[PDB]
């Protein structure tokens, strides 16, 4: 289909920033008990 | 492309529900 | 002793012809002066084969087996026409009437399902020269109309048609329009198909006869928007005769 | 004449509790 | 080389008169005497090559020659547009009200 | 230990004031049968089919035979009057014993008679009452057949002319037949109990239906319930209630079907026609109309590439076109004469159309059971001016209602009968708490 | 119609398939009267 | 706008004569073409057969002429098709019919004048939508 | 210590993670069956012909969906209300072609879902708890038997039962306002104030709770530390929030209850979803909202349009371009 390329990269990042950024603050989380 | 992208991320949620259910924080009392 | 609709219904024989004794090598004998007609042809498809498309140049693609994939929906049947008698003593029959179409699909491999309508309309059929007799080696030839699979009505997914409907792609309303002429501008085609049936059975005391055939004829081309495939058709039919 | 009849069904109901009251039944 | 056939036959007498060999049959209700007996003579008997051979239509009785006569300038005929008659559209073209 | 708003279940071991709540409750029962009945026969006027009346009980009486003729015209009005008379006089006597019973009677009976009295955990008194209604109930279906092959007949849509009041006297007693029907397919084109569609096997079935029950009556009169019946079920009044809450809501469902889709003990000619019948009475209508202009209904390609008129059903029947081709099952007195082997045949449809039939298809087309709550004919997008629902509709959507609450009643009730049977249906104990002493999950 | 001999009784009549539904309004009349007990 | 003596004026015959129904007549009308006829043409149309409607113009072209109170009684008496040549009493309500159309057998022939009146008011007040179905609903 | 018993005191143990038990029995293979086959269909089905007019509808990702637009697309018209298991399809071709994914899908889930609900009902009694949360779900269940089963069960197809997808679900509801009015029909509307009112309640009293915690963190950490798991102290001021929602009305319009204040929860939204589900139930049987068109003219008789009739203007407008091809007769009877 004809579709919006940029769609794509928009979707990684859109997953990947915001779910990076959780991953980040959760592991410092554990490291610290 | 977007076929992949799709069903990729609804992978994704059927993983998160497994590690959600068996390796959630185990609710302890008091 | 034949069967009731409540002993047919859901068996699939609702779809089938009616069969002649294996006995039935008899023959028909045709009085010249009388008349006759045709009061039940009956053709029941076995086998749906399409031609494919071989890209190159000398190669001439063949016919590849299809899978139905429309059910138990595809036999023309209560057809009745003239059957006469021509100077030469050959017969022709004239269909007048009867469920003589059936909208078919069929599903080549790899997915593409190829729509049809299977028809014998407006059928003139002949023997050859100085019958006499209806025989198990009467052969039938002829041609038939095939008018579009869709008529005039018919509205495509984004309400475009040839008597009723939209004459644009609305939903590109500033989008140039000369690459879609081919989608927008319905078109109905009306062609010709050929047929032979093959008398292999005969009762020669009531007038039926049964036997084989092969059409040949042109697939739906959804009015215009694509190049139809051709088809061959074989099965097995049925007819009886009446002095008219 | 959909009173000459009516109105007395619809109050024979609320009669009977106005009557076990105010003599004391085993309401 | 794209045309709609149906739009194009608009532009003819078909746009104008009853066509008889393409209108569908409710438009002989247009025209007193006409629907249904001698509507479905007229249809069953198309195609016509001049508006007066529906007189040579056999059967007709001198009432219904007299009918069709006092109509004749309300009538055409155009060649048969295959899209119009197929599927059995003169006698249900798929339009009530 | 309940409140008002729970109060009937104070009569739970009150056997005598719990007799008088059911045998008041009988006679409301009865009184609305009787009442409702006069009231449809003083709005009845026979000239206008009864489903252009707004009528369900009219219809009930007239398929057991009384007060109508051949076609369903109905002859005589009498017996509908004394079917509601009866009714509601025979409601005070039930209004009379249940007032006294709730009132004035023993408020427990196991004192005044131990034939009378009952514990719901004596499994034996249980099963002997069950018995006794079985009994009961085998006669009532026993009085069907009387009616059928003793007392006048019932009335037949099928029979040749149109449809008349027949006596049956070759019931059908074959029981590859009658339970058959048991385990045909509740699917399309099968239908299981509902696709019953002749007299014969309708009284046949209540002949085995009626011994089935006397039989069982007293198989439990002379019985107590085995050890594994002991050991599966909860033996409490709510318990009890709970499996007849569900009991009943399994054959509500199966009535509203019943009454939607059957037109051999729902004639069409006193309830309506059935969505489907409609809907092929429609494509009738247009066939014959086209067909009387002219048009070769056998040869007539439509829009999509099937037939306009006429087409195949997926097993190759000859059926109605159109969106009807839904509704090929359908089968109607006014359609069969139409039909052949392979289904509809062109033959007798070119030739051998009745008027009589083209009157009930138009008659049927223009009564779909479409309608508004306000009771405007047709489709919804209709203008008013038609007054009328069909009856099917009015039963079909009742019926369906109070299936569904009864089903969740049934959950209700079993529910709490399983916890109050263990004891915990008042809450949970704080110094026994059960998830306390076990081990954790994780 | 009914007939005629009951011709009477034919308003009472539209009214009696009614009566059912009082009773339960009546159980509320009660309850109001003993206090919701 | 009212029902005015001049909308409830309606033809009696093709020779011009006239006929002023009351209010009366034409409610007595309208009540009773619900009874009787709107099952089928409910607005004007006719649900059995689209082509043929209610429409003064159409029942004018109509064999014989039936926009008019004598050719609507006749052909709820004696009706026939459009070009008058056949009797349609077997499948269409009418008094001649009335063993098989029952709720034509207490009609009476007042009864039919103010149905007939009705249908030739009905497009006065309500234009094209009398005979024009849901396109004008 | 005998091989069914230890079967039956695994299949109902209170210890497994998650609870299986005889409902579960049913319930685990069936929701996996329908599970799987809707996620294989929902990708790389074929497309359907939902309407039996031989026009397939392509429903699924890899014949040019997106997730909003694809579905699992109803069984044909021309099956109807017959059963169309695998194994009565001359091929899976045709199973594919005539939409038999959807009646597989349809029943498994409708089963493993009724079995779900009693399920509900079973670990409830093996935890000694109360047993009518179950009831509770029966409102859910019953709207999805409603639009799955029901609704076709009426018009007689189940190419009329609800599509899965996200599009389909509107083409439903879009479809289901022309034959039925359902925005006039009393139980939709009750269904309404079930779904208005229970998002209402749900934000009242989270807010109330909320708004009345106690003391027992600082500034620096969430408040949701102030509770451990398996206190015995409630954790709350409920008689602060009584305080403030009875002056925020009046005394008593305001519970002080909270035995009654949750059962009033579970109630409200419960109910209004019965109703509605008991609306698409009965609309299934064409027992339609009011038709108040043409309902007001004046005094000569023309008619005096209303806000219904401008609602039947737009269902007219659905209705007679709704599968614009399947009907050749002048009614849409179902
Ligand atoms: C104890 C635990 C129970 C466990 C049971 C599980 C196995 C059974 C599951 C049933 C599934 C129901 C599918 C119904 C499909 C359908 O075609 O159902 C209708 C069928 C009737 O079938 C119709 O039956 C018809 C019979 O009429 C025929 O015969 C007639 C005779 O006059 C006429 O002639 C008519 O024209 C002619 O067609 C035809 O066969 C039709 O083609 C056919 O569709 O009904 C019938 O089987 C009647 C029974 C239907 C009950 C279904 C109601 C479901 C209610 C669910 C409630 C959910 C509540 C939610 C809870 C939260
Ligand atoms: C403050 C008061 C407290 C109220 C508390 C809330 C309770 C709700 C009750 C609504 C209150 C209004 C009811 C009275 C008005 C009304 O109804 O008035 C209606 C009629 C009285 O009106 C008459 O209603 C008739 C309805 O038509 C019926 O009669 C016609 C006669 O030509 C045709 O036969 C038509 O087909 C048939 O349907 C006609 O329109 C008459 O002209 C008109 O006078 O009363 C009826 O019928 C009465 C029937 C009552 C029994 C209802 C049982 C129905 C069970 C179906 C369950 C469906 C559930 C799904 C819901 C969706
Ligand atoms: C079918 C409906 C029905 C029936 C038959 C019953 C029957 C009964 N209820 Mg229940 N109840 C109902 C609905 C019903 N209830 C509803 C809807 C509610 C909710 C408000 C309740 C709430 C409720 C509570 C809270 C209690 C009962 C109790 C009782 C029992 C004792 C009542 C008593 O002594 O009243 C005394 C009442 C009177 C003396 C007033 C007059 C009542 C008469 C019978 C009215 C009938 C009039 C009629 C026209 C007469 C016809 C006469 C003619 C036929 C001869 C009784 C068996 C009580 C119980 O269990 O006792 C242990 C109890 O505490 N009920
Ligand atoms: C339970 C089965 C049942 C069924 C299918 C019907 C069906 C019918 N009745 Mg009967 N009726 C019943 C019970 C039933 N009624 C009862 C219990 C009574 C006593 C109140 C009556 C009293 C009655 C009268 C007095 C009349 C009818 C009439 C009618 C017709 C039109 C109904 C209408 O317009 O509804 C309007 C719809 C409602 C009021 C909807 C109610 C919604 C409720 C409140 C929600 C329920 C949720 C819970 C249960 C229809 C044929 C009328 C008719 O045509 O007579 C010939 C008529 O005049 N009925
Ligand atoms: C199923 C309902 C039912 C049940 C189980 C009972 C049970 C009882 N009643 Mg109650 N009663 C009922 C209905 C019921 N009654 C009705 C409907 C009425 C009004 C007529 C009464 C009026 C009544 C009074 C006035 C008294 C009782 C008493 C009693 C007790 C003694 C019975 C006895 O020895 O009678 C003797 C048995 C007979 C005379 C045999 C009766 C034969 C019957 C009438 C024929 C049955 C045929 C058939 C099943 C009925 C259907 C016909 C119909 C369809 C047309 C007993 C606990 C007494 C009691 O406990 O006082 C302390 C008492 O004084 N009852
Ligand atoms: C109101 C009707 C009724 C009721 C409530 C009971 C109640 C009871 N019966 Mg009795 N019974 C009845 C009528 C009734 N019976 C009749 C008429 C007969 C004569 C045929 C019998 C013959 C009978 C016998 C022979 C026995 C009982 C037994 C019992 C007890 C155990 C029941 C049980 O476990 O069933 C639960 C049923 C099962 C576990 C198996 C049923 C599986 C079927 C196939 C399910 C089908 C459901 C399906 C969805 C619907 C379609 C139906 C299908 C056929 C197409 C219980 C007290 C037993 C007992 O203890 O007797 C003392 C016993 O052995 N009953
Ligand atoms: C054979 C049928 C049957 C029987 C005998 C019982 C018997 C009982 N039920 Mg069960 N119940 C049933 C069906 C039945 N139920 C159904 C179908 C449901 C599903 C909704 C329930 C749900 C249910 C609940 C949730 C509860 C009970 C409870 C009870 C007990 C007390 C009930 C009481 O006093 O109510 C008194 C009556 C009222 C408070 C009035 C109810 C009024 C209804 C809701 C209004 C209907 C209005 C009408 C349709 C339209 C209005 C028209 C207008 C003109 C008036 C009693 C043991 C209670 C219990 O567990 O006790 C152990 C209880 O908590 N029942
Ligand atoms: C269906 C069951 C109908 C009912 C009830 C009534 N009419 Fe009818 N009508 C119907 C049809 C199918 C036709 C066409 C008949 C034909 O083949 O020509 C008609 C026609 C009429 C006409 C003629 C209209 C015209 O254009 O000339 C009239 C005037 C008419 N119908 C009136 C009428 C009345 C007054 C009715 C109630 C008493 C009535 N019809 C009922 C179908 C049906
Ligand atoms: C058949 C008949 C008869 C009988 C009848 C009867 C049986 C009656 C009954 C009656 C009844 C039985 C009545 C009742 C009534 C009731 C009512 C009328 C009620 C009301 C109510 C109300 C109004 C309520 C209110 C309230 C309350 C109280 C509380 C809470 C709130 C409320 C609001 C709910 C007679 C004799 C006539 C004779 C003839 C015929
Ligand atoms: C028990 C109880 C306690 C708590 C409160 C609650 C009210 C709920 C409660 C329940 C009460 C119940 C349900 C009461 C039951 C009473 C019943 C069913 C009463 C029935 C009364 C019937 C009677 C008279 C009928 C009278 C009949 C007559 C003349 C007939 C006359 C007629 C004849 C003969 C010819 C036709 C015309 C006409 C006039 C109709
Ligand atoms: C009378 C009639 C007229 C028209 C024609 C027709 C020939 C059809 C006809 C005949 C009809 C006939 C003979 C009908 C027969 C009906 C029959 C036999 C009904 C069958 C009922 C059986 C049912 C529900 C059984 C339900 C079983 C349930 C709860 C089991 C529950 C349980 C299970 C499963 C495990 C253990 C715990 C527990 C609770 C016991
Ligand atoms: O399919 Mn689905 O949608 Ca219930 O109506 Mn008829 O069908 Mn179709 O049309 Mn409208
Ligand atoms: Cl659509
Ligand atoms: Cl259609
Ligand atoms: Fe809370």
């Amino acid at each position: 289909m004809e579709v919006n390329q940029l769609g794509l990269i928009a979707t990684a990042l859109f997953v990947l920033v915001p779910s990076v950024f959780l991953i980040i603050l959760y592991v410092q989380t554990e490291s610290q008990q | 492309m977007e076929t992949i992208t799709y069903v990729f991320i609804f992978a994704c949620i059927i993983a998160l529900f497994f590690f959600a259910i068996f390796f959630r924080e185990p609710p302890r009392i008091t | 002793q034949t069967l009731t609709y409540d002993d047919i219904v859901g068996t699939g024989l609702a779809n089938k012809c009616p069969t002649l004794d294996d006995t039935a090598r008899g023959a028909y004998p045709i009085d010249s002066s009388q008349t006759y007609r045709i009061a039940r042809l009956c053709l029941q498809p076995t086998t749906f084969l399409v031609k494919e498309e071989p890209k190159n140049k000398r190669q001439e693609a063949e016919f590849v087996p299809t899978k139905l994939v429309t059910r138990e929906t595809t036999s023309l049947d209560q057809i009745q026409g003239e059957l006469k008698v021509n100077s030469d003593g050959s017969l022709t029959f004239v269909e007048e009437d009867g469920i003589d179409f059936q909208p078919v699909t069929v599903q080549m491999a790899g997915g593409e399902r190829i729509p049809l309508l299977f028809t014998v309309k407006n059928l003139v059929a002949s023997t050859q020269p100085n019958v006499t007799s209806i025989t198990t080696s009467t052969d039938f030839k002829g041609e038939f109309n095939v008018p579009s699979y869709r008529t005039a009505n018919f509205l495509d997914p984004k309400g475009r048609g040839l008597a009723s409907g939209y004459d644009s792609a609305i939903a590109l309303p500033q989008a140039k329009e000369e690459e879609l002429a081919r989608a927008n501008v319905k078109r109905f085609s009306l062609t010709k198909g050929q047929i032979s049936l093959n008398v292999a059975k005969v009762d020669g005391r009531t007038g039926e006869i049964a036997g084989t055939f092969e059409s040949e004829q042109l697939s739906d081309d959804d009015m215009g928007a694509h190049e139809p495939h051709e088809v061959k058709i074989q099965g097995v039919f049925y007819a009886s005769i009446e002095p008219a | 004449a959909q009173l000459t009849m009516i109105a007395m069904i619809g109050i024979a109901g609320p009669m009977i509790i106005f009557l076990l009251a105010v003599r004391r039944g085993n309401l | 080389e794209l045309v709609n056939v149906v739009d194009e036959k608009l532009g003819t007498a078909y746009g104008e008169k009853i066509d008889l060999n393409n209108t569908n049959i409710a438009a002989f209700i247009q025209y007193r005497g006409l629907y249904p007996t001698l509507a479905k003579l007229i249809v069953k008997n198309a195609p016509y090559e001049s508006v007066e051979d529906v007189l040579n239509i056999p059967g007709l009785t001198e009432r219904q020659k007299q009918i069709l006569r006092e109509n004749l300038e309300h009538f055409t005929v155009t060649e048969v547009e295959t899209a119009l008659v197929e599927g059995g559209d003169r006698y249900n073209n798929g339009l009530y009200k | 230990g309940f409140a008002w708003w729970a109060g009937n279940a104070r009569l739970i071991n009150l056997s005598g004031k719990l007799l008088g709540a059911h045998v008041a409750h009988a006679g409301l029962i009865v009184f609305w049968a009787g009442a409702m009945t006069l009231f449809e026969l003083a709005h009845f006027i026979p000239e206008k089919p009864m489903y252009e009346q707004g009528l369900i009980l009219i219809p009930h009486i007239a398929t057991l035979g009384w007060g109508v003729g051949p076609g369903g015209e109905v002859v005589d009005t009498f017996p509908f009057f004394v079917v509601g008379v009866v009714h509601l006089i025979s409601s005070a006597v039930l209004g009379f014993g249940g007032v006294y019973h709730a009132i004035r009677g023993p408020e427990t009976l196991e004192e005044y008679s131990s034939f009378f009295g009952y514990d719901w955990k004596d499994k034996n008194k249980m099963t002997t009452i069950l018995g006794f209604h079985l009994i009961v109930l085998g006669i009532g279906a026993l009085l069907l057949v009387a009616k059928a092959m003793f007392f006048g007949g019932l009335y037949d849509t099928w029979a040749p002319g149109g449809g008349d009041v027949r006596v049956i006297t070759n019931p059908t007693l074959d029981p590859r037949v009658i339970f058959g029907y048991l385990l045909k397919s509740p699917f399309g084109g099968e239908g299981w109990i509902v696709s019953v569609n002749n007299l014969e096997d309708v009284v046949g079935g209540h002949i085995w239906i009626g011994l089935i029950c006397i039989a069982g009556g007293i198989w439990h009169i002379l019985t107590t319930p085995f050890g594994w019946a002991r050991r599966a079920f909860i033996w409490s009044g709510e318990a009890y209630l709970s499996y007849s809450l569900g009991a009943l809501s399994m054959m509500g469902f199966i009535a509203t079907c019943f009454v939607w889709f059957n037109n051999t003990v729902y004639p069409s000619e006193f309830y309506g026609p059935t969505g489907p019948e409609a809907s092929q009475a429609q494509a009738m209508t247009f066939l014959i109309r086209d067909q009387k202009l002219g048009a070769n209904v056998g040869s007539a390609q439509g829009p999509t590439g099937l037939g306009k008129y006429l087409m195949r059903s997926p097993t190759g029947e000859i059926i109605f076109g159109g969106e009807t081709m839904r509704f090929w099952d359908f089968r109607g007195p006014w359609l069969e004469p139409l039909r052949g082997p392979n289904g509809l045949d062109l033959n007798k449809i070119k030739n051998d159309i009745q008027p009589w039939q083209e009157r009930r298809a138009a008659e049927y087309m223009t009564h779909a059971p479409l309608g508004s709550l306000n009771s405007v004919g047709g489709v919804a997008t209709e203008i008013n001016s038609v007054n009328f629902v069909s009856p099917r509709s009015w039963l079909a959507t009742s019926h369906f209602v109070l299936a569904f609450f009864f089903l969740v009643g049934h959950l209700w009730h079993a529910g709490r009968a399983r916890a109050a049977a263990a004891g915990f249906e008042k809450g949970i104990d704080r110094e026994s708490e059960p998830v306390l002493s076990m081990p954790s999950l994780d | 119609k009914l007939p005629e001999a009951y011709a009477i009784f034919d308003p009472l009549v539209d009214v009696l398939p009614v009566i059912p539904v009082l009773f339960l309004a009546l159980a509320f009349v009660w309850q109001a009267a003993v206090g919701f007990r | 706008a009212e029902l005015t003596p001049e909308v409830l004026t309606v033809p009696l015959n093709s020779e011009g004569k006239t006929i002023t129904l009351t209010e009366k007549q034409y409610l007595e009308g309208k009540r009773l073409f619900q009874y009787a006829c709107a099952s089928c043409h409910v607005g004007g149309i006719t649900k059995t057969n689209p082509s043929l409607d209610l429409r003064t113009e159409t029942l004018a072209l109509a064999t014989p002429p039936r926009d008019n109170i004598e050719g609507l009684v006749d052909y709820m008496k004696n009706p026939t098709t459009y070009d008058g040549e056949q009797e349609i009493a077997e499948v269409h309500p009418s008094l001649r019919s009335a063993d098989i159309f029952p709720k034509m057998r207490n009609l009476t022939e007042k009864d039919l004048v103010a149905i007939a009146g009705h249908i030739l008011v009905e497009p006065k007040i309500l234009g094209d939508k009398w005979g024009g179905g849901k396109v004008y609903y | 210590a005998n091989l069914w018993e230890r079967f039956c005191n695994w299949v109902t143990s209170t210890d497994n993670r998650l609870y299986v038990g005889w409902f579960g029995v049913i319930m685990i293979p069936t929701l996996l069956a329908a599970t799987i086959c809707f996620v294989i269909a929902f990708i790389a089905a074929p497309p359907v012909d939902i309407d039996g007019i031989r026009e397939p509808v392509s429903g699924s990702l890899l014949y040019g969906n997106n997730i909003i637009t694809g579905a699992v697309v109803p069984s044909s018209n021309a099956i109807g209300l017959h059963f169309y298991p695998i194994w009565e399809a001359a091929s899976l071709d045709e199973w594919l072609y005539n939409g038999g994914p959807y009646q597989l899908i349809i029943f498994h889930f409708l089963l493993g879902a009724s079995c779900y609900m009693g399920r509900q009902w079973e670990l409830s009694y093996r935890l000694g708890m109360r047993p009518w949360i179950c009831v509770a779900y029966s409102a859910p269940l019953a709207s999805a038997f409603a639009v799955f089963l029901i609704y076709p069960i009426g018009q007689g197809s189940f190419s009329d039962g609800m599509p899965l997808g996200i599009s389909g679900t509107f083409n439903f509801m879009i479809v289901f306002q022309a034959e039925h009015n359902i925005l006039m029909h009393p139980f939709h509307q009750l269904g309404v104030a079930g779904v208005f009112g229970g998002a209402l309640f749900c934000a009242m009293h989270g807010s109330l709770v909320t708004s009345s915690l106690i003391r027992e963190t600082t500034e620096t950490e969430s408040a949701n530390y102030g509770y451990k798991f398996g206190q015995e102290e409630e954790t709350y001021n409920i008689v602060a929030a009584h305080g403030y929602f009875g002056r925020l009305i009046f005394q008593y319009a305001s519970f002080n209850n909270s035995r009654s204040l949750h059962f009033f929860l579970a109630a409200w939204p419960v109910v209004g979803v019965w109703f509605t589900a008991l609306g698409i139930s009965t609309m299934a049987f064409n027992l339609n909202g009011f038709n108040f068109n043409h309902s007001v003219i004046d005094a000569k008789g023309n008619v005096i349009n209303t806000w219904a009739d401008i609602i039947n203007r737009a269902n007219l407008g659905m209705e007679v371009m709704h599968e614009r091809n399947a009907h050749n007769f002048p009614l849409d009877l179902a």
